[PDB]
């Protein structure tokens, strides 16, 4: 794979109760790093990753103040959104952005992201070649011709071929200790009867990173995908992850079963059995 | 245009009574981003909760993870109460060590 | 962040 870094803004207006709030998150990989949320007293881009505290105040007030001026942009983007729709302005509604870079092995930008969502569905995006655009609707359609004219792709092209980038590998160093380092997963298989006839198997794999993985029973070596309840993976709190797999099994059965662990953090793929 | 969370309730680490840990409620894949967490005690809403920024999946679904430092114990019983527009009612899902 | 500033 690659590295990445990605901002994931959210905007959700409350008529009736003031102006909308814009919450702004941003990570490295699985690693959140930093948070901005409009309704704070004093809004501040904050530290949420103890590898970025050392960025200097002008780093801290430059985004700061991106945030808020990007606060002002999705209150008229929301405004906006509501006339191209011909919504009223009783009801709550949404806009979200991701955007970021994934770096390759040379240092420059693989893949550069763009895209939006209203009320949950796509609006529009930026196409991989970052010059045009992908257009949901006939409202996005709007959208699209007025950043044509300003010409907002190259700009964000710009962004993305460079600063994006730069940045992305100073906080891949400057945190290395931790963002380049894989933490394999602790496993291990539990066993829970469920009658005389039949037990559950559940094989977990604890406090690992970055959080893809892969988690298989099988039976004889077959897979046992549909008979397989795989649980969503999960954070544990503390920048790590969990997940874990289970299948029913007839009494007596057990030694059939094993369970398969596939992880970058590991040496080689796992076999587990009860 | 709505979508129900999905309800996770776990420990950060594996549970053993008498040992301090904290207790997770993983809500996720639901829209709009408004949503009431609660954990409880017993039945009864824990004070001292704190919960992750407000963030979203590829799909644009969103997440977050209400969490509390707790101390399991064999008879305690505890639990993660969930309210969204897509419910009739809040649901209740039960804290399993086992899960 | 991005400092490109463009309303939908």
């Amino acid at each position: 794979g690659s590295h990445s870094m990605r901002y994931f803004y959210t905007s959700v207006s409350r008529p009736g109760r003031g102006e909308p709030r814009f919450i702004s998150v941003g990570y490295v990989d699985d690693t959140q790093f930093v948070r901005f949320d409009s309704d704070a007293a004093s809004p501040r881009e904050e530290p949420r990753a103890p590898w970025i505290e050392q960025e200097g105040p002008e780093y801290w007030d430059r985004n700061t103040q991106i945030c808020k001026t990007n606060t002002q942009t999705d209150r008229e983007s929301l405004r906006n959104l509501r006339g191209y729709y011909n919504q009223s302005e009783a009801g709550s509604h949404t806009l979200q952005r991701m955007y970021g870079c994934d770096v390759g092995p040379d240092g420059r930008l693989l893949r550069g992201h763009n895209q939006f969502a209203y009320d949950g569905k796509d609006y529009i995006a930026l196409n991989e070649d970052l010059s045009s655009w992908t257009a949901a609707d006939t409202a996005a359609q709007i959208t699209q011709r007025k950043w044509e004219a300003a010409r907002v792709a190259e700009q964000l092209r710009t962004y993305l071929e460079g600063t994006c980038v730069e940045w992305l590998r100073r906080y891949l160093e400057n945190g290395k200790e931790t963002l380049q380092r894989a933490d394999p997963p602790k496993t291990h298989v539990t066993h829970h009867p469920i009658s005389d006839h039949e037990a559950t198997l559940r094989c977990w794999a604890l406090g690992f990173y970055p959080a893809e993985i892969t988690l298989t029973w099988q039976r004889d070596g077959e897979d046992q995908t549909q008979d397989t309840e795989l649980v969503e993976t999960r954070p544990a709190g503390d920048r790590t992850f969990q997940k874990w797999a289970a299948v029913v099994v007839p009494s007596g059965e057990e030694q059939r079963y094993t369970c398969h662990v596939q992880h970058e953090g590991l040496p080689k793929p796992l076999t587990l059995r009860w | 245009i709505q979508r129900t969370p999905k309800i996770q309730v776990y420990s950060r680490h594996p549970a053993e009574n008498g040992k301090s840990n904290f207790l997770n409620c993983y809500v996720s894949g639901f829209h709009p981003s408004d949503i009431e967490v609660d954990l409880l005690k017993n039945g009864e809403r824990i004070e001292k909760v704190e919960h992750s920024d407000l963030s979203f999946s590829k799909d644009w679904s969103f997440y977050l993870l209400y969490y509390t430092e707790f101390t399991p114990t064999e008879k305690d019983e505890y639990a993660c109460r969930v309210n969204h527009v897509t419910l009739s009612q809040p649901k209740i899902v039960k804290w399993d060590r086992d899960m | 962040h991005v400092a490109v500033e463009n309303a939908l």
